[PDB]
């Protein structure tokens, strides 16, 4: 049946190339040689023999069969390489994790210079990415590394969130001690700079902010190297933590460790003047310090801006591909 | 890691504007030329320009204005970069001592903006109280002139109109004053608005706003006799101060598009203005004083007076002696005659100044067994286009052999003594139904001439509809000889077909040799072509002939000649074809892991592609299965402008952002992934746009050179006509130079003090990281031209290593002989 | 889609195990002997209640696939254990299990584990994850004994004695196939049924609906008394057969 999955080969694949340098092994194009389908494979190695089958691949298979969201990546099955099988120790073959094919990621799309987002564009964007966002918030499940690395867009103009290799269920009345490293420094929530071990999905709402804005300047908002410069950024942009916005600041490993520069006020209604004033009060909101009053994925999606989008009406982003080539 | 030298063999030669001005004395008269990170200063004769000074910046030049505040003998000038860095300079001579000052500088760039459409936009007011700057989108940036403001410190106004197409300063006014057309849903406005220092905002402007045309393109600032504002359009030019309001909207000028404007008369009452066919018109205002004593505009008036350059700027000096700066021509000293000639022109030419324009292609080739090498390069575009045939013999030999439409590629095949290239002619939908060209051009002066009848795309059912006055391309493959550069032959496409790719090569075991060219069948309707062409002819007796033709599905843009087959790439797909008994190509193998296969090279069985948006790719030919393999791909992201292999381990990628990077293979070879690993191990940003890389040398090369420590060359192509070379150093020898650049940057003073370090980082508007691998060659070869205390100083303490001595101390003479070597590559 | 977990009782006589010659009885001891190592060596480590019977329920599985005269059953105990760990995020070393196997298990037994004990158990991962069909998710009775408890409102500590009750029977139905027979959501209100009949008590009193005397049904729909019955009649079974009683 469908649903047995680990058994069929990976010969039912004519592998089109790689597509990139994934966490647990690469990442591979390919063509359904049944269907004609075009699917990724992220090739997992258990050779590594230290831990086996790698958690970040067990983390992204128990629970992106759970999910169901047209904004969430889909896992279609899992395949094998071809097995001698003279006995299971000899067997060392990888498996691969099929996925649907997105023609694009952000990251790609952007870096490269051939996006141009109007507000159009970026509502049908937002209202995808925080549905989904809803979604594995609603079934108490935080991404924990929301990069524009992997959020994948297909030239219809669906939008779906990819990589969950970090995602871990979370519990609201018993607090449980997690990783503080998760995010990428670009897109990581400020609670985590100072230490939060104890964190909320306020943390994904944070990455998702910071995407708000980079749409709206084609440049990442908050690039830093190190994790007390991102706070100084940060906090030149939305306010120093102090315990006036922040109240239980006090109580986070680094708060008197790491400060900023200054007590800064927050200047992110000027620096984004530019902004649509729907998108502006988005923004304020999800880039509000204190994760106890930052808004939820559900607020954001009743929003001036994006409560009355449609979804209908796609409306792909505007990608040149003729006098690209020639300017 | 990888080591790299990138040197200039001739400067950009492409002028990106023009001023006039008192700026090296309050007494004479300035013409100062900006050509991409070049300041040329020259003295206005009655002959002509007299040369006074020349000074490289660290920077692309953006913003190019003088300024004379009161308390100044004479003009300062102001200068931003691309990057942002700020400067005011001063011209100061003391005797036969020529040097510029650096009053006040700083970098502008704000944390979070987003850059506009129509480009950095600075201006600056008419009683030099503050120097207006248009960067973001939905920002005003005002750096008040103060004594005090060394750091050119300044702050935003928050803007209402998101997009702005243009903005000036106004003339007579109470406060200082913007004049701004914008672009809302609702059409393009012109508003004004007060600009205040003291309150750091806008207050309402004077004039209300006016709904202008769909395409207002230019605001001009008229001087107080008349005061107010001209707009320019693509129909109309209309005039709005205070309640006044002009519109003329004369025939002559909706034909071409108008780009540049200068005035003529200080009082305001002439104007220059240039339209892209390169049309030269006098835009003159027709005064009337009333019996008050006050003068009022009374109409506008628009006469054409001849022709010149397709003109970036336009600057009239004096005398009639007006200057055409071009980008895509030759630019100009033209006199304005007050009697026309007897063909009705006003306009005689009176000097030509070479500019390589747009390098679109170009190839080396011997031509008369020298064992040197020739450059000849498609440059230019539309009256414009030229072949410029470049050869050393101490300055540069080119010869410039007119086309009058656009070159495209260029490909030297010596069985037939000739050059093939691939060109295109703008001609206009007219009443017909067919259309006519605008001038005779290479494609229509042919010796003998052929056209395409191709049934392929001959079924069409497909509608293409066709308005009077539009424009079409019309693609040819010109056969030039090769010693008097006639145009023997030439060949139009079909309708709608782009000639994009061309090679000369033999395939197989069939001994002629063909130009083969690769095309697109373009629809304005199409995001991406979806058919398309690679078509093979035989240039024989002076005629060309049609082989055979492939058709495919998708733009054909590289072709390149592959041990005897022929590798093309189509739209996504790279393809290997076979050269049959039959004299047809057929299809061995495909690779279809791409976005857009721009770009192709090759060294043996190893192909490098290039992608519109995915960087660089490491594909090879495995004989033994007679498919392609992936042996590593570049997986940062990068928007590619052309690639070259250096040699069977390091590849070369020009990037859309005026960047440079090599990529090796990791070559650890642990595992599988790190060799599918193409690391970046070259930085460097040029300032230029690479549109080709070609290997080759125009240097002597005839036995009895002495060994050069660099090795390899490729030379490159640039949009603003700049040509260069990379080329590759041992280890040591990148130490020996790295170290001494590090030496040289702070001995040598910068125009505008403008960090070596940062104009050289890699740059986007997403990313800066420090150049790594490439030795600024330019900067090495400055060593020669410094004072001598500043090379005792530049050579203090450094030590050479890895060479006969581990630790070996140098003199200042030692590197005036190692440079001076460095020099002898171009 | 997702695949079918659960089996009829009659369906136990066709194993694997059972077709290899191995009676009923004998392969139920197995079942209970590899469950409880798993309960135990897991107990050892520390790990959450989920955590062990995941790896419990990925071993019953294991056994409807493959028979335990060819898999030695405390290798592949030790092995769902360790992936368990992953799955459930509460993760081990396997070096760790191996130790704590070890210290539990005397010398014939561990001599299952072969030459490397570590290899043995890191080797089956690859036949476990393709047993299991790579469906790692499992729900447990806990989660709806407590979902179920919550809803009762009454005596504090008379529901307290039921739950207390009824999870005791939870633990003990993992030594058995009732993993393989009914959904946990069934399995944790027929433990609730057991309960409520030992202590003498009357749910329904305790539901928002007290005068439906069918009190499970608001809970579970469509289970018939006749599969409560039965999972009762099996727990207690293991009672009866071994020297322990209810627990009371
Ligand atoms: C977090 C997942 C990362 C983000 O990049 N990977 C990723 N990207 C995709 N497409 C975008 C894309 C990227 C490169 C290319 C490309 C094309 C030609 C040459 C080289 C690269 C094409 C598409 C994917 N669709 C499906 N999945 C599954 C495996 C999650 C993808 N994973």
């Amino acid at each position: 049946t469908e649903s047995d999955w680990g058994k069929r080969c990976v010969d039912k694949f004519d592998i089109i190339g790689i597509i990139g340098e994934g966490t647990y092994g690469q990442v591979y194009k390919a063509k359904d040689k049944d269907t004609g389908e075009l699917v990724a494979l992220k090739k997992v190695r258990l050779d590594n023999e230290k831990e086996g089958f790698p958690i970040t691949a067990i983390r992204e298979i128990k629970i992106l069969r759970q999910l169901i969201h047209r904004s969430v990546v889909n896992m279609k099955e899992i395949v094998t390489d071809k097995q001698d099988a003279l006995d299971f120790k000899k067997d060392k073959g990888a498996f691969y994790l099929v996925f649907e094919y997105m023609d694009h990621d952000l990251m790609g799309l952007l870096e490269s210079g051939l996006v141009h987002f109007s507000e159009d564009h970026i509502k049908s964007f937002m209202k995808q990415l925080m549905e989904g966002l809803e979604y594995c918030h609603k079934k108490n499940f935080l991404h924990r590394d929301i990069k524009c690395s992997n959020i994948l867009l297909n030239n219809s103009g669906q939008i779906k969130l990819a990589d969950f290799g970090l995602a871990r269920l979370y519990n609201s009345e018993e607090s449980r001690p997690y990783t503080n490293k998760v995010i990428t420094l670009w897109y990581r929530p400020p609670e985590l700079l100072l230490g939060e071990e104890r964190y909320t999905p306020a943390i994904d709402v944070w990455s998702c902010g910071c995407i708000l804005g980079e749409l709206f300047t084609k440049k990442p908002i908050f690039q830093a190297n190190l994790e007390l410069a991102q706070l100084e950024l940060i906090s030149r942009l939305c306010g120093s933590p102090c315990p006036a916005v922040w109240p239980d600041v006090i109580r986070l490993p680094y708060f008197n460790t790491m400060k900023p520069k200054k007590q800064y006020r927050r200047r992110l209604r000027e620096e984004f003047s530019f902004i649509p004033s729907a998108a502006l009060d988005l923004l304020d909101h999800m880039l509000t310090l204190d994760p106890s009053k930052r808004c939820t994925a559900e607020q954001t999606l009743q929003s001036d801006f994006l409560k009355d989008v449609e979804l209908s009406k796609m409306a792909p982003p505007d990608l040149p591909h003729w006098q690209d080539c020639h300017e | 890691m990888s080591y790299n030298y990138v040197v200039t063999a001739q400067k950009p030669t492409a002028v990106n504007g023009c001023v006039t001005g008192h700026f090296t004395s309050a007494e004479d008269l300035n013409l100062l030329i900006a050509k991409n990170t070049r300041l040329e200063i020259y003295v206005v004769t009655a002959e002509g320009l007299r040369p006074v000074k020349e000074v490289g910046m660290y920077g692309k030049i953006a913003v190019m204005e003088l300024f004379r505040p009161k308390g100044e003998s004479k003009d300062l000038l102001f200068i931003l970069t691309a990057k942002y860095n700020a400067c005011i300079l001063e011209y100061k001579q003391s005797g036969e001592s020529i040097d510029i000052i650096t009053r006040a500088h700083g970098n502008v760039q704000d944390r979070i903006g987003r850059p506009s459409e129509t480009g950095i936009i600075g201006i600056i007011d008419p009683e030099c109280r503050m120097i207006g700057l248009r960067l973001y989108d939905g920002l005003f940036k005002v750096i008040p002139l103060d004594r005090d403001n060394k750091e050119l410190k300044a702050f935003n106004i928050r803007l209402e109109e998101l997009h702005v197409i243009d903005v000036k300063f106004l003339y007579g006014c109470q406060a200082p004053t913007i004049c701004f057309v914008y672009q809302d849903p609702q059409g393009r406005h012109v508003k004004t608005y007060e600009v205040s220092l003291r309150e750091k905002e806008f207050n309402k402007g004077p004039w209300k706003q006016e709904n202008v045309e769909a395409e207002a393109s230019m605001v001009i600032a008229v001087p107080e006799p008349f005061g107010g504002a001209i707009i320019i359009g693509q129909e109309s030019i209309t005039y709005h101060n205070g309640d006044k309001y002009l519109a003329i909207a004369p025939p002559i000028i909706k034909q071409s598009t108008i780009v540049c404007h200068n005035r003529v008369d200080p009082n305001g009452s002439r104007y220059l203005l240039g339209d892209m066919e390169g049309r030269l018109f006098m835009l003159l205002l027709e005064k009337e004083e009333q019996m008050d004593g006050t003068v009022t505009l009374k109409d506008l008036r628009v006469e054409l007076l001849g022709e010149t350059s397709i003109a970036e700027c336009l600057t009239y000096l004096d005398n009639g002696v007006v200057f055409v700066g071009s980008r895509l021509g030759d630019s100009q000293l033209v006199k304005l005659n007050v009697d026309s000639n007897e063909q009705g022109s006003y306009v005689v030419a009176m000097e030509t100044f070479t500019n390589l324009g747009p390098i679109v292609d170009m190839c080396v080739v011997d031509l008369e067994r020298q064992g040197q090498g020739q450059l000849v390069t498609c440059s230019g575009a539309f009256k414009e286009g030229s072949l410029r045939i470049i050869r050393n013999g101490q300055k540069l030999h080119i010869r410039t052999v007119p086309l009058y439409e656009s070159p495209r590629k260029i490909c030297y095949q010596e069985v037939s003594q000739c050059f093939g290239v691939l060109s295109s002619r703008i001609e206009v939908q007219d009443t017909s139904g067919g259309t006519t060209a605008l001038r005779p051009s290479a494609s229509t002066q042919a010796l003998s001439s052929s056209v395409s009848s191709s049934k392929l795309f001959s079924s069409s059912t497909a509608p293409h509809e066709t308005s009077f006055g539009e424009e079409v391309e019309v693609h040819n493959l010109l056969i030039i000889d090769q010693h008097t550069f006639e145009v023997l032959h030439a060949h139009q496409f079909l309708q709608n077909e782009y000639a994009l790719s061309l090679v000369s090569c033999k395939l197989g075991k069939d001994p002629n040799t063909y130009f083969i060219v690769g095309t697109a069948m373009v629809y304005p309707e199409e995001a991406e072509p979806k058919q398309g062409r690679i078509v093979v002819f035989q240039y024989s007796d002076g005629k060309l002939q049609t082989v055979a033709e492939k058709e495919v599905k998708g733009a054909v843009y590289s072709m390149v000649e592959f041990n005897g087959k022929l590798l093309a790439s189509i739209n996504s797909t790279v393809r290997l074809y076979e050269w049959t008994t039959e004299k047809e190509l057929r299809t061995e193998c495909n690779h279809y892991n791409n976005i857009m296969a721009l770009y192709l090279k090759t060294k043996g069985d190893f192909i490098l592609v290039g992608d519109l948006m995915r960087s660089v790719l490491l594909l090879a030919y495995k004989p033994m299965e007679g498919n392609f393999e992936e042996i590593a791909r570049d997986f940062n992201p990068n928007w590619m402008s052309a690639v070259e292999i250096l040699d069977d381990d390091n590849f070369l990628g020009a990037e859309n952002a005026f960047n440079l990077f090599v990529c090796q293979k990791d070559s650890a070879a642990t595992t599988d992934e790190e060799r599918q690993h193409l690391q970046e191990v070259g930085l460097f940003h040029l300032g230029e746009f690479v549109n080709v890389f070609c290997h080759g040398s125009l240097v002597m090369q005839n036995l009895g050179e002495t060994s050069t420590p660099t090795q390899g060359s490729v030379l490159f192509g640039t949009v603003n006509g700049m040509i260069g070379l990379v080329t590759s150093l041992s280890e040591s020898w990148y130490n020996l130079l790295l170290d001494m650049q590090n030496r040289l940057n702070k001995v040598i003073k910068s125009v505008g003090k403008i960090e070596h370090s940062f104009w050289r980082s890699f740059h986007t508007e997403r990313k800066t990281e420090p150049a790594t691998g490439f030795i600024d060659g330019d900067l090495i070869e400055s060593f020669l031209d410094i004072s001598r205390p500043k090379m005792q100083e530049v050579v203090a303490n450094l030590q050479y290593d890895d060479g006969s001595g581990m630790k070996r101390e140098a003199t200042a003479d030692d590197l005036i002989k190692v440079v001076e070597e460095l020099t002898r590559i171009h | 889609t997702k695949p079918c977990w659960y089996w009829d009782k009659k369906d136990l006589a066709h194993t694997p195990s059972q077709l290899e010659g191995l009676d009923p009885a004998t392969e139920a001891r197995y079942r209970r002997e590899g469950a409880r190592f798993i309960f135990d060596v897991g107990t050892r480590l520390g790990l959450h209640y989920d955590t062990l019977a995941t790896g419990i329920i990925y071993f019953h599985r294991f056994y409807m696939f493959h028979s335990f005269k060819q898999f030695p059953r405390y290798v592949t105990g030790a092995c769902c254990l360790f992936l368990a760990g992953k799955v459930e995020e509460t993760p081990k070393k396997c070096k760790d299990i191996i130790k704590t196997a070890r210290s539990l298990l005397n010398d014939v037994q561990f001599g299952q584990f072969g030459d490397d004990p570590k290899e043995e158990v890191m080797v089956l991962e690859r036949i476990l994850l393709q047993t299991i069909k790579f469906d790692l998710q499992v729900e447990h009775p806990y989660q709806f004994l407590l979902k179920y408890a919550k809803q009762l409102k009454g005596d504090k500590n008379k529901i307290q004695k039921l739950v207390q009750m009824a999870w005791t029977f939870v633990n003990d139905s993992l030594c058995t196939t009732l993993s393989l027979q009914w959904e946990p959501e069934i399995i944790a209100v027929a433990v609730m049924y057991l309960a409520g009949r030992l202590c003498k008590f009357e749910i329904q009193e305790w539901t928002s609906k007290p005068m439906y005397r069918r009190w499970w049904e608001q809970f579970v729909q469509d289970v018939p008394v006749d599969v409560l019955e039965d999972i009762c009649h099996q727990i207690l079974d293991l009672y009866s057969q071994g020297k322990q009683q209810m627990p009371h």
